[PDB]
């Protein structure tokens, strides 16, 4: 499947588990399971196709710092940076989902803007009344970029 | 906007040939291009080597500059190489291309000859400077023009090296000006860089 | 087992429109970015743009505006149009593939045949021939065959009598599509002002046969 976030899924009871077929390799999709969910509400007021997605900054801004800490346990003495999707089509680059009879496409660039070291984020979307989906993020789909760049700043991207 | 490669690289048959690629913030891949045929990837993701590619082809990268190393260089390696990188604005950016050449003949310094616009042409209200580079090997040069003492890039046309009967190469570069531009400076100059030496000719209006 | 090849003309006159089509045989158009790229000296290898099977297109910034890529899912072909072309467009065009996904590491697969489209000048024109007067004691003089079309041109010195030292260079392709070249002789410096030197230029396509005497400076 070609998404980025997991809506209405399962939660890792204990803590945060990293699961992949080959962590030493970069081509294989990384699927990190979380414990505490994060609220993501995408409303569609009404351009008319332009929507948004309110997501508390702090919650998200923390559920990447701890996420780095676990990644650092799989990559010794290496920084962990998060950067947006590098895709060529709307379906894969943006957070797409079927919300009450409509497919969305959220420019989720603001979610992955810089390194994380230990208000409300609004994401523009694509496609008359007021629609509202109330899902919760249980996990993340990531994809590491290999190559042994010597800055040792492991860049991660949401994809598959 | 391009990633920066050197125009040429030359080594004796069966030696280490290194090609740089400066200006890439993300991972880099490479393409070998031979005349007529289509480009083909030899290295991807900085140092990954796909099947069909000999294990003498390698490479690495350090933050900014990516590298393509070639040991035991033979005749079947002679080709133009182009590095590529992804981008968040232009999507894809390639390097300026490097020309690998195996020395099968002693090196020769290029003979440069610069001609000023002829009285005849100026009558026609046109002005052309003619830089003629002949008898040099290997076949790869860099032509740089200067007006007075500052560089000039607009109005310059330069051929690609053409092998002559003498086994060596020859090129030419023309700086087209208007008689006004030509006479408003006191000296135009043509500098040709080849290997580790540069010849510079300078003419002036009278 | 996927093959790509580019049909379409190999000649598109100046200020017109270049139209190419890349046929895909042996494989569906789904789950792939069908791209175009071109290659030439003075501009090197540069990406033009690609297209998804839904028609979603992403063109290169540099050529953004006069570029357009379409795709007919039926005939398993995708096209390419490049408007208001010029001499700078003369290059070898390609059609290649890109696996749908992260482009950060992606590299083009299934390269095309290598189609070479040449944007020719507007019509036939004869050359204007100009002399290049001369100043380890030798000296160099030459001729300047300027603004002509099409190829080729033959230059000779002193009715073929003079050969040793002569060197005629490959023509330059002007931005305007026209051609120009130079012939030069390295003659003994003491031969100046005595031994007459003449360049015989002939451009048959325009029945131009100029013989210009190249004599020392005034
Ligand atoms: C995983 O990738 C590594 C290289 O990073 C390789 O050595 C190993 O064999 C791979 N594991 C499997 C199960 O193929
Ligand atoms: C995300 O938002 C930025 C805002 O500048 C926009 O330029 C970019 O194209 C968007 N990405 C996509 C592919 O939606
Ligand atoms: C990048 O981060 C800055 C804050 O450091 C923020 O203002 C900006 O909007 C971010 N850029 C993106 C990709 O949205
Ligand atoms: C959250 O952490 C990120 C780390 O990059 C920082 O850039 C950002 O400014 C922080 N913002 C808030 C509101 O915590
Ligand atoms: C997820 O579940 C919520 C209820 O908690 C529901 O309203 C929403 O439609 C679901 N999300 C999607 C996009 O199906
Ligand atoms: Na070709
Ligand atoms: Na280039």
């Amino acid at each position: 499947v070609s998404t980025q976030l997991l809506l209405n899924g399962s939660l890792a009871k204990e803590e945060i588990v990293i699961r992949s077929e080959n962590l030493t390799d970069n081509a294989k999709t990384i699927i990190v399971h979380l414990k505490e969910s994060v609220e993501i509400v995408c409303t569609r007021p009404g351009d008319t196709r332009q929507a948004h997605c309110n997501i508390s900054e702090e919650k998200w801004n923390k559920t990447l710092q701890k996420v780095s800490k676990i990644l650092q346990e799989h990559f010794p003495n290496k920084a962990i940076k998060f950067e947006p999707h590098s895709g060529g089509d709307l379906e894969i680059t943006t957070h797409s989902f079927n919300c009450r009879g409509e497919f969305f496409y959220c420019n989720t660039t603001k979610l992955f803007n810089g390194t994380y070291n230990s208000t409300t984020i609004t994401l523009p979307c694509r496609i008359k009344g007021n629609i509202t989906c109330k899902s919760i993020i249980t996990g993340l789909l990531l994809t590491r970029d290999g190559g042994n760049d010597d800055n040792d700043t492991e860049t991660f991207r949401p994809g598959g | 906007y391009e990633l920066t490669q050197p125009p040429s690289v030359s080594v004796s048959p069966g030696q280490t040939a290194t090609i740089t690629c400066s200006g890439a913030s993300t991972n880099v891949c490479w393409y070998q291009v031979k005349p007529g045929q289509s480009p083909e990837v030899v290295i991807f993701e900085n140092y990954k080597r796909p099947s069909g590619i000999p294990d003498r082809f390698s490479g690495s990268k350090s933050g900014s500059t990516a590298t393509l190393t070639i040991r035991g260089t033979q005749a079947i390696d002679e080709a133009d190489y182009y590095c590529q990188v992804w981008d968040s604005f232009s999507t894809f950016v390639f390097g300026s291309g490097t020309q690998v050449t195996v020395l099968r003949q002693p090196k020769a310094n290029p003979t440069v000859t610069l001609f000023p616009p002829s009285s005849e042409e100026l009558q026609a209200n046109k002005a052309t400077l003619v830089c003629l580079i002949s008898d040099f090997y290997p076949g790869a040069v860099t032509v740089a023009w200067k007006a007075d003492s500052s560089p000039v890039k607009a109005g310059v046309e330069t051929t690609t090296p053409s092998k002559q009967s003498n086994n060596k190469y020859a090129a030419s570069s023309y700086l087209s000006l208007t008689p006004e531009q030509w006479k408003s400076h006191r000296s135009y100059s043509c500098q040709v860089t080849h290997e580790g030496s540069t010849v510079e000719k300078t003419v002036a209006p009278t | 087992q996927v093959q790509l090849q580019e049909s379409g003309p190999g000649v598109v006159k100046s200020s017109e429109t270049l139209s190419l089509t890349c046929t895909v045989s042996g494989g569906s158009m789904g789950g792939t970015y069908w791209s175009w790229l071109r290659l030439s000296p003075g501009k090197g290898l540069e990406w033009i743009g690609y297209i998804f099977h839904t028609g979603e297109t992403n063109y290169s910034p540099s050529l953004k505006g006069r570029v357009s890529i379409s795709v007919d899912t039926s005939e398993d072909q995708f096209s390419l149009r490049l408007r208001s072309v010029t001499a700078a467009d003369t290059a070898v065009y390609f059609c290649a593939s890109l696996p749908r996904g992260q482009l950060v590491n992606a590299y083009f697969r299934n390269w095309g045949r290598g189609s070479l489209v040449s944007v020719t000048a507007a019509s036939t024109k004869g050359p204007s021939v100009f002399p290049l007067a001369p100043s380890g004691g030798t000296a160099a003089l030459g001729c300047l065959v300027k603004d002509y079309f099409p190829e080729p041109v033959t230059v000779s010195w002193n009715s073929g009598a003079l050969t040793s030292g002569v060197h005629t260079f490959p023509a330059v392709l002007q931005s305007s599509g026209l051609y120009s070249l130079s012939s030069v002789v390295t003659v003994p410096s003491s031969s100046l002002g005595t031994q007459t030197y003449i360049c015989n230029v002939n451009h048959k396509p325009s029945n131009t046969k100029v013989d210009k005497k190249v004599e020392p400076k005034s």
